């Protein structure tokens, strides 16, 4: 099909803002570390 | 090692906005973009200000990734980089979403 953007000439010279598939995106979001304690180095201290 | 240093965690070639020739580089806390052979940044954010990204999958005539700032921002950045496009996209991808979390600054 068709480039969903791109319906004529707009910025064709610079070719910028024009065309491009910004609706097809796999959304990445905000990934963290499934953690219940911030503790596996402190507590190998030993001893003091 | 993220203490507010302009380390480059990863360095990505060929990276395009809008079409626009550029560099993208990930720092510690901090992802900024440069035009090729250009010494001058253009584009720099913070992963405290990025909410999440996207990435264009294939089908597509070009491999991208858009940056969503909760700001009401986006970064679209197309892989030009005809050697590992496809493969900075994820490793993009994977760095910038494990480190959006751990640079929140959304708390408020």
């Amino acid at each position: 099909a068709h480039h969903l953007k791109r319906g004529a000439t707009m910025n064709e010279d610079s070719n910028e803002e024009e065309e491009e598939s910004e609706n097809d995106w796999e959304e990445v979001e905000e990934l963290s570390e499934p953690v219940l304690g911030d503790v596996r180095e402190s507590t190998a201290f030993s001893r003091s | 090692m993220a203490t507010s240093s302009e380390e480059v965690l990863l360095i990505v070639k060929k990276v395009r906005q809008k079409k626009q020739d550029g560099a993208l580089y990930l720092m510690a806390e901090r992802i900024a973009w440069a035009p090729e052979g250009k010494d001058r940044f253009t584009i720099s954010h913070m992963y405290a200000d990025i909410k999440c990204q996207k990435i264009s999958p294939e089908g597509k005539a070009k491999i991208q990734l858009q940056l969503v700032l909760h700001a009401g921002d986006t970064t679209n950045f197309h892989f030009s980089n005809e050697s590992t496009a496809v493969k900075e996209r994820d490793a993009v991808k994977d760095l910038l979403q494990q480190l959006l979390p751990k640079f929140k600054r959304k708390a408020n």
